[PDB]
């Protein structure tokens, strides 16, 4: 979708999370848009004093390589819990023998 | 360039109380530990040289430790005239790249603002001036909301703010808002009203002068 | 218990004769429902009338 979602000079609206203290667990978002430590060093937020700040837009240009172009992944979920399924495939149920 | 990484930029501490600055640098100085001491309006001072002896005029009470890239300035018994803006710099060679600082404000009660609206001078009119006189002194902390009035209706534009730093002998603050009028614009009201917003009582300082007088 | 943020809930109801300290006999729990809720979890409370 290098044509619809990424625009001339670089779509710097979204932003993501590149470093944390600790891994997440699945199906689990951060929304927090503040910005944390990276080290032992304090910089105690805006960017300065030497800390690798987590703080980093998307570089979205159409008219760059196949590397930084935008991909609308839909990610499909699947999986399989203790819970009874009823999400099944497009197969024909047959007869009980 | 060499970035001195401070931990803290603005802290608070009273008197009776220790404040501890560690100060991370990026560079291994050694014992070549060094301190600033600046006074509002007048020259920054030396206060600790070599990490272990203090300056001509130092009183006991500053120390220091740590050597090489881990220091804490120890600052016990903080009084009112201990205002002064800390850098972590070296003295052995050039340049002298310094960083962002931090700020020490001693803490008290608050206290009732006085305002003063003075009207300008008649000269000013000539040339096709005005400006709107309202003072604010003796008052804490530094956030005070100070609304303009003119006529009955509230101002936002045209204010332009002046605030100063900590007073060193009943450690008060003091700030000013000039409003910046034409000579049209002044002479089509008479009645401004300047009052300030605090805690120690629930009446307002309201002040209010004609311009006929 | 929360495991990767599959949280599971095991339910049993059985009768007993207790008057204030803990029942040192046995019973088998049974699973109830499953809660995909993928969040974190550290602390706790208790609810009561």
């Amino acid at each position: 979708s290098n044509n619809l979602d990424s625009k001339v000079g670089g779509n710097y609206n979204y932003l993501y999370r590149l470093f944390r203290k600790s891994n997440l667990k699945p199906f689990e978002r951060d929304i927090s848009t503040e910005i944390y430590q990276a080290g032992s060093t304090p910089c105690n937020g805006v960017e300065g004093f030497n800390c690798y700040f987590p703080l980093q837009s998307y570089g979205f240009q159409p008219t760059n390589g196949v590397g930084y172009q935008p991909y609308r992944v839909v990610v499909l979920s699947f999986e399989l819990l203790h819970a009874p399924a009823t999400v099944c495939g497009p197969k024909k149920s047959t007869n009980l023998v | 360039d060499i970035v001195m990484t401070q931990s803290h930029k603005f802290m608070s501490t009273s008197v009776g109380h220790r404040v501890s600055i560690t100060c991370k640098a990026s560079q291994d100085v050694g014992n070549d530990v060094a301190w600033y001491q600046q006074k509002p309006g007048q020259s920054p001072k030396l206060l600790i040289y070599w990490a272990s002896t203090r300056h001509t005029g130092v009183p006991d009470r500053f120390t220091g430790s740590g050597s090489g890239t881990d220091f804490t300035l120890t600052i016990s018994n903080v009084q009112s005239e201990d205002l002064a803006d800390y850098f972590c710099q070296q003295y052995n060679r050039y340049p002298y790249t310094f960083g962002g600082g931090t700020k020490l404000e001693i803490k008290r009660a608050d206290a009732a603002p006085t305002v003063s609206i003075f009207p300008p001078s008649s000269e000013q009119l000539t040339s096709g001036g005005a400006s709107v006189v309202c003072f604010l002194n003796n008052f804490y902390p530094k956030d005070i909301n100070v609304k303009w009035k003119i006529d009955g209706s509230e101002r936002q534009n045209g204010v332009l703010n002046s605030w100063t730093d900590q007073d060193s002998k009943d450690s008060t603050y003091s700030m000013s808002s000039t409003l910046t009028l034409t000579k049209d614009e002044y002479e089509r009201h008479n009645s401004y009203t300047c009052e300030a917003t605090h805690k120690t009582s629930t009446s307002p300082i309201v002040k209010s002068f004609n311009r006929n007088e | 218990k929360n495991i990767d943020g599959y949280f599971k809930i095991y339910s049993k109801h059985t009768p007993i004769n207790l008057v204030r300290d803990l029942p040192q006999g046995f019973s088998a729990l049974e699973p109830l429902v499953d809660l995909p809720i993928g969040i974190n979890i550290t602390r706790f409370q208790t609810l009561l009338a």
